[PDB]
């Protein structure tokens, strides 16, 4: 899927997996390798600004991008985990189109 | 600090599996488990005193070992959310154990 | 910084190996991951290896068919394939597994994430 979101507004990207796991997100620039953005559902490494926010409550992972920029044109993938089969479940990714 | 690390691992693992065992007592004949949990928390107080920060630096670094013992990330996040709603963090976790022990 | 070699062209069959050497990183006590990505499609995790290389996880399509092993001295991780088909034409990113890995208990959760992704080489 995708969401056509105008610049400067809030994008609500949901995976809504039924089983809870800590959900990470990756900003894949086109023609470029993905980079870690949000981990442990709240935390964030140094070098990326504060405007990437995330949460996972009520079995729904929401990556709240506050102030979407033209540089945020990326496919954002959930990183799940399934401890029953010991295989990580990457999300399908949404083409977050920035107008 | 390998003994210290495995002690913190066993502390968090036994804290989560005593949270699971006291779920029957908390949600209203389990008085044997209550005095056993009281003896357990007194033993952990004595062992912490025999040995002798924040969550995001100290408790979040023993995720892999505890999760190998347990394999349920939701229980870990319920523990972390309860400690976040409650407030080194060892004193915080032990204060949580004392507050759950009296009720 | 991750550097890569070994990608190129492959007919259907096997015997194609990629390499990824870690430069300037603590390769001994971090996990290591490879994720492929079909161009125009999303990511797909294939293989993982722990810090002590005693545990390894695979997907449902690549379990047994692929193999992986690490050298902690030269800090280089290889991926070896057999039985390549037309669906395996993807961009194979060697990835440093995030976290700290107490002993060899490493698994690629979204908790610590996958912090460092290499540039990768094209596999046709």
């Amino acid at each position: 899927p995708s969401m056509s979101v105008s610049p400067g507004q809030t994008a609500m990207i949901t995976c809504s997996m039924n089983k809870y796991s800590y959900i990470s997100w990756y900003q894949q620039r086109p023609g470029q390798s993905p980079a870690l953005v949000i981990y442990q559902d709240t935390r964030r490494p140094s070098g990326i600004p504060e405007r990437f926010s995330g949460s996972n409550s009520e079995n729904t992972a929401i990556l709240t991008i506050t102030g979407t920029r033209d540089l945020d044109e990326a496919d954002y993938f959930c990183q799940g985990w399934d401890s029953n089969v010991k295989a990580v479940l990457f999300g399908g990714g949404t083409k977050l189109t920035v107008l | 600090h390998n003994f210290f690390e495995m002690w913190v691992t066993y502390l968090l693992t036994e804290t989560i599996t005593w949270k699971d065992k006291l779920k029957t007592c908390m949600n209203n004949e389990c008085n044997k488990n209550c005095v056993c949990f009281d003896k357990w928390v007194k033993q952990k107080e004595d062992e912490w005193n025999s040995i002798k920060g924040n969550i995001n630096i100290y408790f979040e670094s023993f995720f892999f070992h505890v999760m190998k013992k347990l394999n349920k990330e939701a229980k870990w996040n319920k523990l972390m959310d309860e400690l976040r709603n409650k407030i080194d963090a060892i004193e915080l976790l032990l204060e949580y154990l004392k507050e759950k022990s009296t009720i | 910084q991750l550097v890569e070699s070994g990608g190129g062209l492959a007919q259907p069959g096997g015997s194609l190996r990629l390499s990824c050497a870690a430069s300037g990183f603590t390769f001994r006590d971090h996990g290591m991951t490879w994720v492929r990505q079909v161009s125009g499609k999303g990511l797909e995790w294939l293989s993982y290896i722990t810090a002590g290389s005693k545990m390894s996880y695979y997907s449902d399509s690549v379990r047994g068919r692929f193999t992986i092993s690490r050298d902690n001295a030269k800090n280089s991780l290889y991926l070896q394939m057999n039985g390549l088909t037309d669906e395996d034409s993807a961009i194979y990113y060697c990835v440093k597994g995030g976290g700290n890995c107490p002993s060899d208990t490493c698994y690629p959760s979204g908790y610590f994430g996958l912090d460092v992704w290499g540039q990768g080489t094209t596999v046709t």
